[PDB]
DNA sequence: CTGTCCTCTGGC
DNA sequence: GCCAGAGACAGCGAGTCAGCAA
RNA sequence: UGCUGACU
């Protein structure tokens, strides 16, 4: 009896969802749009990367792309796709990404040019605001701050500006994953960052003869992620 | 019967499952069976308002945005599939509550949607 | 001049069938066929020695157009 | 004593809300606890901040916290006024009941002259801005929509949109035809980049 | 062609439980070497028992003159000189090599194990006398009882 | 057999 | 003008084979 | 078209 029912009821969820969802395309843009030309999303899976193609692409199978690493560059990619390759333009925005990064390690702490500029809080607090009440109800401290910053500061080499600007924006959103080599996800690097760092500390203490170079790897695993798009 | 002393607007009873990690067992969590989410917001000392969830969608949306509501929708579907060993993709719950929530409010997929 | 470089496989799917659909009407196969009476077979032939005069035309999704040509476009 | 725990959260939430616009807030104002709130400030018109802009110094900012639990007509006025003589436009009043009914299209009716803005007490109790499922929005200036349209190859109408009445709509202070650059945090693909048109 | 010879004595018939049909997994240990060998020997053809000697010798090649092997299989070979005073010969290869675990030790140990077909063997021991294996090496594992 | 409409109706 | 009373109202898996009566 | 059986 909940057979025949259960499937009566999932006929017609299934039926309202094909006929809303039936238009969505992926275009020659990279991004999901409707019938009448409404961006629904800007990459497809937030990375592009359909299904099918992002098993391998999981950590836990480098091993296996590693260890048969001579037939996937023969079979597929070749020797062909690896040097008609140019990394660079994707390769310094990660750069870009790492030193921002190394440079704020907590990602949610109110950067600001001003607010960089509260380091001589210790010099206001001594002795130089003990003097007032709540002006326009900021702070008898607060104004002193204010004062120093607004206008007693130079004119154009008051750059406390670059110590306190916004990560780069991630490189899918600004290089074009499919025509641009190297342009991979924020979290596939990582994942990428992390085998490779564990796989050059057993090559040490591996016994077999290893013929493959972390920076080999590297470009076979950006190849099959580009491919898989 | 339906005269009730007091009670928070939409909270029928709460309920403090001790234990939901074992990876930092040390969590504790304030379940409830109703929901009102600002009747909460007073408690920001004893409880976590950041981590807050709920399984309404209309409310989150209501309180937080829409663009939060995109990943309760989505949680909700997973967590619905998981119960039976059931796993989707998230490319296509991505997909479906972006559609969902595109013009800004949680739209239903059905006669009026269209 | 921005889209991607290779051919997808609905664009190899289109131009096989496109190109079956000609040789079958008696038009030249410029692939020196060998004895195969497969259309199909003859049009992957050619697809693959690269003999195709046929323009990929991609429509982006406001009507603009990038006419690109099946012998510049990397076939996996 | 309660309602000075009330006072120094709706406090800090707002310094944080004017810090995210982009208005010039020291540390102190933002790492300010409660023993030294109270140890500087008892009343609801000394709560009263006035903040400026980093660019645009004439561009800045009044907070109200009127007394009346439930503000009208004539209180909007009351310091409307008072922005007309001190030569400021915008405005953020923070009420403890709500508005009267007919007052909300009275803050709608003041033109361009003098915007105001109105936040219940109860919404300022958190900064939802904070919570784990809220992305990070950053409201795109007028030549880089220019840029995205054309990258591709858009129009205005045809983009996502975002409500004028949602929650982080009205906390950033976004007017309406106004693009917002959203970052998802995503497990797939790191930090998703979507666009939202306010309206 | 040797890589290995020693006189090993069969100490435990089959530890672990796990027990196959025609197979048994023997836990041997060598003598004046103290090298260890796990052996799965095919016992319905040559059975072994308990407190039981046997020479055992591992070869990359089985005619005992240079000649190195063809890797092809004829029983019509005319050279029938190749090692024949062993009764049971196998033929696998080495599929890991791996020092042993003891850091800021010498344990300079190696654990070679090799497959012959679906029959492993594990050789551990000191790696002065296991510097001829390596890994996809085919290896001959002639026995001898005693 | 359920959930929204959704168009009254009706009272206030 | 504020929001209950409803009271209509619309939806309800896919395909296939027969016979019999009107 | 209808209705009564039946198949996955
Ligand atoms: N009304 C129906 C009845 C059946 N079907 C279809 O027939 C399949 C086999 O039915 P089934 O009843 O044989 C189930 P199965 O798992 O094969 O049975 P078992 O346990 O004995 O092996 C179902 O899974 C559906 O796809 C349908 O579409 N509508």
């Amino acid at each position: 009896v909940d057979t025949a029912v259960k499937t009566s009821r999932s006929g017609y969820l299934q039926r309202c969802i094909i006929k809303h969802l039936e238009g969505l395309v992926v275009q020659y843009d990279l991004t999901v749009r409707d019938s009448d030309g409404s961006v629904v999303q800007f990459l497809y899976g937030e990375d592009g990367l359909d299904i099918p193609k992002t098993q391998f692409l999981q950590p836990k199978q480098f091993p296996f792309l590693a260890s048969n690493y001579e037939v996937i560059m023969k079979s597929q990619h070749l020797h062909e796709v690896l040097s008609r390759a140019d990394p660079k333009k994707a390769l310094h925005h990660f750069r870009a990404i790492k030193k921002w990064q190394s440079k704020h390690p907590n990602t949610l702490l109110r950067r600001g040019a001003f607010l960089s500029y509260s380091q001589k809080i210790q010099e206001a607090v001594k002795a130089l605001k003990l003097e007032s009440e709540n002006r326009n109800g900021r702070s008898p401290g607060t104004q002193e701050m204010l004062r120093m910053w607004y206008e007693l500061d130079e004119e154009s080499r008051r750059k406390y500006q670059k110590k306190a600007a916004a990560c780069p924006d991630p490189s899918l959103s600004v290089w074009r994953p499919d025509i641009y080599f190297a342009s991979v996800s924020e979290t596939f690097e990582t994942k990428v960052d992390d085998y490779s760092q564990e796989w050059a500390a057993q090559t040490e203490k591996s016994y077999e003869k290893s013929e493959l170079s972390l920076d080999r790897l590297r470009t076979l695993l950006q190849l099959k992620w580009q491919r898989s798009l | 019967h339906g005269a009730v002393i007091y009670a928070t607007k939409g909270i029928t009873r709460c309920l403090l499952n001790e234990t939901t990690n074992n990876k930092n067992e040390k969590e504790l969590v304030l379940n409830t069976e109703g929901i009102n989410l600002p009747e909460l917001f007073k408690y920001a000392e004893v409880l976590d308002l950041r981590r807050l969830y709920s399984n309404d969608i209309h409310a989150i949306a209501n309180t937080y945005g829409i663009e939060a509501a995109l990943r309760v929708i989505e949680k909700e579907i997973k967590d619905v599939f998981a119960v039976y060993g059931i796993a989707v993709d998230p490319r296509h719950l991505s997909l479906v509550a972006d559609y969902m929530c595109f013009e800004g409010v949680y739209k239903p997929l059905n006669r009026f949607g269209i | 001049r921005i889209t991607t470089p290779y051919m997808t496989k609905y664009e190899r799917a289109r131009v096989l069938g496109t190109r079956a659909l000609q040789i079958a009407m008696c038009a030249p196969v410029m692939v020196e066929l060998e004895g195969e009476t497969d259309p199909l077979l003859i049009a992957m032939k050619e697809l693959k020695a690269r003999k195709i005069p046929i323009i990929i035309r991609r429509y982006l999704p406001d009507g603009s157009y990038e006419d690109w040509g099946v012998d510049e476009l990397i076939i996996t | 004593e309660e309602e000075t725990y009330r006072l120094w959260k709706i406090r800090k939430t707002i310094m944080q809300l004017c810090h995210d616009r982009g208005y010039l807030v020291t540390q102190d104002e933002l790492d300010q606890t409660l023993e030294e709130f109270k140890a500087q400030s008892p009343r609801r018109t000394d709560l009263t901040v006035l903040v400026a802009h980093n660019d645009d110094p004439t561009d800045q900012m009044f907070v109200f916290f009127p007394e009346e639990p439930k503000v009208g007509i004539k209180t909007i006025k009351v310091y409307c006024q008072r922005m007309q003589e001190e030569n400021i436009t915008r405005a953020l009043i923070v009420v403890q009941q709500g508005m009267t009914p007919s007052a909300k299209q009275s803050l709608v009716d003041m033109a361009p002259k003098y915007i105001l803005e109105q936040f219940l007490q109860q919404e300022l109790l958190i900064n939802i801005t904070e919570h784990e499922l809220v992305p990070e929005h950053v409201v795109m200036t007028k030549e880089e929509v220019t840029e995205l349209l054309a990258r591709y190859k858009l129009r205005e109408n045809q983009l996502p949109r975002i409500q004028a009445g949602d929650p982080v709509a009205r906390y950033f202070g976004i007017k309406r035809g106004q693009v917002v650059k959203i970052i998802r945090p995503s497990e797939t693909a790191g930090r998703y980049i979507t666009y939202r048109l306010v309206q | 062609g040797i890589l290995f010879e020693d006189i090993f004595d069969v100490k435990d018939i089959d530890p672990e439980g796990k027990k196959f049909d025609r197979v048994s997994r023997l836990h041997c240990e060598s003598e004046s070497f103290k090298m260890d060998l796990i052996l799965d020997v095919n016992i319905q053809i040559y059975p072994v028992d308990l407190g039981d000697k046997f020479r055992l010798v591992i070869a990359s090649t089985l005619y005992e003159d240079g000649t190195l092997d063809d890797g092809e299989y004829n029983p019509t070979d005319d050279r029938p000189s190749r090692a024949d005073q062993f009764e049971y010969v196998m033929y696998g290869k080495v599929y890991r090599i791996e020092g042993d675990e003891t850091s800021t030790e010498a344990a300079t140990r190696l654990s070679a194990y090799v497959s012959y077909g679906g029959l492993l063997m594990r050789l551990q021991g000191d790696a002065n006398n296991l510097h001829g294996f390596e890994v996809d090496s085919r290896v001959y594992l002639l026995m001898k009882k005693l």
